[PDB]
C-alpha cells in the first residue's frame, strides 16, 4: 500500500475588525485534515480539539502558551499596521465596465442588460442602474462576487428590461478607487 | 540587527545594586533575552521577554521589555560573589528565523 | 468566524511521502507569496509589494522543517491513519468579456483538492498547450481542503475549443471541463 | 547535554581543522558560534534538521555538516589566525526564540 | 520585513 499518502497543515489567522483595534488569534494544527488542536486568543490557550490532540494539550501550554499569546502582538498586529497598510490596504484597482444586451434588440420586446465590472480591488463595490436618469430597482439580479485569484474581482448585474424609443439605460459604478462614479450608457 | 550593551568589565561589591545596560536595534518585533557565562562553562538563558512591557526573572535577575527606549536592562537585588560571570544580552526576531543575535557581553566582577 | 480582514502569516503544508512542503502568506484570501523551498526565496504574486515589505525565506524553511518533524509524531500517534482521498471540481471562466481577436486570460478555478497534489493544464483544440500557463499556490478552505488557479492566456476565436485537464488521485480518469466562446 | 570535542586545538596556520558537536537534548536545531572579545558570541553556521546547512553571520572560511540529528560538525578549510577563538556549539528544539543550549567550548588558537 | 507564526514541535 505505498499509495498510502500522508500531510499535517499549520494553518494561522489573525482576524482584524476595526483596524487592529480588535484582533483575534488562531492557531491550527491539522493532521490529513482533522483539525486536533488550536490556539484562541479569546479562549486564551491551546486546548485540544479531537482525541488526537489530547496529548500536545499539555505540552504545547506549559511550553508556548506565553509566546503563542504574544504573537497577537508580534504577529497579527505588527504585520497588518507594518506591512498591510502600505500593500494590501491600499491597492486600488479601478475596474472595466461594458454593457452587452442579452439578445438581439426589437424595440418594446423583454430583453436583458448585463453590465460586467471587471478586474477591481476591493471586493466591496456597487453597481447600480438606471432608466432615463431614474434608478432601476425592479428586475435586476447579479451573479456571485467573483475572485480570480490573481489579486482582482469581477461581477455581472443583469437588468431586464424593455427597450423603447430614445431610452438610455446606465450602469452606474461606485468603488473606493474612483473619485466619481463610473458610469455607462447603452442606447436603444 | 545589533544588540549594543554596557562597556565591557564592571566591579560591584557584594550587597550592592546590579544594573546592565542592553539596548538593540531591530526591525521586527524581536523577543529578547539574557544569558549568563559562568567561569569555564558555555552561556546559558536565564529568562526570555516576547513582548513590550513584559518582564522577565530568574535567579533574582529580571529585565523588563522596553519598546519605547528600545530597552532591556538588566537588574538584581543585591549581587554576591558567586554572581561574578560574563552576561549576555540578545534577541530574536519575529521571523521564525530561530536565529538568535547576541551582543558583546559584560563582565561581571563582584569583589569578595 | 468574522471580521474586516484576514491574515494567515505562515500557512504551512508538509506531505510525506515524498517530502513534499508549502509555505505561504495569505491576507484576504489572495496570496501574498510562497517560500521557494528549492531556491530558499520568496515568490510574491504581486511585483510592487515585494518593493514595499519583504519576507526570510529561512522562516519558511524553519516552518517547513517542522512540518517534517510533527507529521510523524502524528503519522505514528494517529496509529497511521493515512489521508483520504478526495474528488476535484473544475470551473472555467473567463478574466474579462470574451471579445474577439482582443486579448484575455482563461480561468481555471478548481476547488476541493486533497491532499494538495494536482496536475492542471490547458488544451486548445483537444491538443494541449503548456505556454502562457500559470498557476496558483494551494490555497486553503475552512474545510481543511485546498483550492488553486490555473491562467491561460489567448485570444478569443469563433474556432477554439478549450479544456482544463484535471489530474488527481481522487479521481479515475482525467477530468475535462469544456469552455468556448 | 552537548558535548564538544576537542576541547583545546593547537593548530598551525593552512591546516585544515574540525570541530565535533554531540546532543542527547534531542532538539532539531544546531548551532555554531564562537566567542571573541568586544564581538561576543557570532552565528557561523546552523541547522535546521539533519541534512540542513544554513550560512550564519559570518560564514566565510567555515562549511558545516548535520550528518544525524545529534550531531553538528564546523570545518575551517585553511585554518588561519583570524579563526583563533573560543567556538561555541547549541541546540535548540525550534520553538519560536527558541531558548540556546551551550556546549562548554572548543578553545582553538591559530599559530 | 514582517513576522510569522511559529508552526511548535511537537513531542
Amino acid at each position: 500500500d505505498s499509495e498510502r499518502h500522508f500531510v499535517v497543515q499549520f494553518q494561522p489567522f489573525c482576524y482584524f475588525t476595526n483596524g487592529t483595534q480588535r484582533i483575534r488569534y488562531v492557531t491550527r494544527y491539522i493532521y490529513n485534515r482533522e483539525e486536533y488542536l488550536r490556539f484562541d486568543s479569546d479562549v486564551g490557550e491551546y486546548r485540544a480539539v479531537t482525541e488526537l490532540g489530547r496529548p500536545d494539550a499539555e505540552y504545547y501550554n506549559k511550553q508556548y502558551l506565553e509566546r503563542t499569546r504574544a504573537e497577537l502582538d508580534t504577529v497579527c498586529r505588527y504585520n497588518y499596521e507594518e506591512t498591510e497598510v502600505p500593500t494590501s490596504l491600499r491597492r486600488l484597482e479601478q475596474p472595466n465596465v461594458v454593457i452587452s444586451l442579452s439578445r438581439t434588440e426589437a424595440l418594446n420586446h423583454h430583453n436583458t442588460l448585463v453590465c460586467s465590472v471587471t478586474d477591481f480591488y476591493p471586493a466591496k463595490i456597487k453597481v447600480r442602474w438606471f432608466r432615463n436618469g431614474q434608478e432601476e430597482t425592479v428586475g435586476v439580479s447579479s451573479t456571485q462576487l467573483i475572485r480570480n485569484g490573481d489579486w482582482t474581482f469581477q461581477v455581472l448585474v443583469m437588468l431586464e428590461m424593455t427597450p423603447r424609443r430614445g431610452e438610455v439605460y446606465t450602469c452606474h459604478v461606485e468603488h473606493p478607487s474612483l473619485k466619481s462614479p463610473i458610469t455607462v450608457e447603452w442606447r436603444a | 540587527d545589533s544588540v549594543t550593551q554596557t562597556g565591557g568589565q564592571v566591579a560591584l561589591s557584594e550587597e550592592d545594586f546590579l544594573t546592565i545596560h542592553c539596548n538593540y536595534s531591530a526591525s521586527g518585533y524581536p523577543a529578547l533575552f539574557w544569558y549568563v557565562q559562568y567561569p569555564g562553562e558555555g552561556p546559558q538563558f536565564l529568562f526570555r521577554a516576547s513582548r513590550d512591557k513584559e518582564k522577565g526573572s530568574s535567579r533574582g535577575f529580571e529585565a523588563t521589555y522596553n519598546k519605547e527606549a528600545t530597552s532591556f536592562h538588566l537588574q538584581k537585588a543585591s549581587v554576591q560573589e558567586s554572581d561574578s560571570a560574563v552576561y549576555y544580552c540578545a534577541l530574536s526576531e519575529n521571523y521564525g528565523n530561530e536565529k538568535i543575535t547576541f551582543g558583546a557581553g559584560t563582565k561581571l566582577q563582584v569583589v569578595p | 468566524i468574522e471580521a474586516d480582514h484576514v491574515g494567515s502569516y505562515g500557512i504551512v503544508v508538509y506531505q510525506s511521502p515524498g517530502d513534499i512542503g508549502q509555505y505561504t502568506f495569505e491576507f484576504d484570501g489572495d496570496e501574498l507569496f510562497y517560500v521557494d523551498l528549492d531556491k530558499k526565496e520568496t515568490i510574491w504574486m504581486l511585483p510592487e509589494f515585494a518593493q514595499l515589505r519583504s519576507f526570510d525565506p529561512q522562516g519558511g524553511l524553519q516552518n517547513i522543517a517542522t512540518g517534517k518533524h510533527n507529521l510523524g509524531v502524528l503519522t505514528k500517534r494517529s496509529n497511521s491513519t493515512p489521508a483520504t482521498n478526495e474528488a476535484p471540481q473544475a470551473t472555467v471562466f473567463p478574466k474579462s468579456p470574451v471579445l474577439l481577436g482582443q486579448p484575455n486570460t482563461l480561468i481555471c478555478f478548481v476547488d476541493n483538492i486533497f491532499p494538495p497534489v494536482i496536475n492542471i493544464t490547458w488544451l486548445r483544440n483537444s491538443k494541449s498547450v503548456a505556454d502562457g500557463v500559470y498557476e496558483t499556490s494551494f490555497f486553503v478552505n475552512r474545510d481543511y481542503s485546498f483550492h488553486k488557479l490555473s491562467y491561460l492566456t489567448f485570444i478569443p476565436s469563433d474556432d477554439d475549443i478549450y479544456d482544463c485537464k484535471v489530474e488527481h488521485w481522487g479521481l479515475e480518469e482525467p477530468v475535462l471541463k469544456h469552455w468556448e466562446p | 547535554a552537548v558535548t564538544q570535542s576537542p576541547r583545546n586545538k593547537v593548530a598551525v596556520t593552512g591546516e585544515k581543522v574540525t570541530l565535533s558537536c554531540n546532543q542527547t537534548n534531542n532538539h532539531n536545531n544546531m548551532y555554531w558560534y564562537r566567542q571573541d572579545t568586544g564581538h561576543g558570541l557570532r552565528l557561523i553556521y546552523y541547522s535546521y534538521g539533519a541534512g540542513s546547512t544554513e550560512k550564519g553571520d559570518i560564514p566565510d572560511g567555515y562549511k558545516a555538516s548535520r550528518p544525524s540529528q545529534e550531531n553538528f560538525s564546523l570545518t575551517l578549510e585553511s585554518a588561519t589566525p583570524s579563526q583563533t577563538s573560543v567556538y561555541f556549539c547549541a541546540s535548540g528544539d525550534a520553538s519560536g526564540g527558541n531558548t540556546l543550549y551551550f556546549g562548554a567550548g572548543t578553545r582553538l588558537s591559530v599559530l | 520585513r514582517g513576522g510569522a507564526s511559529q508552526y511548535r514541535p511537537s513531542q
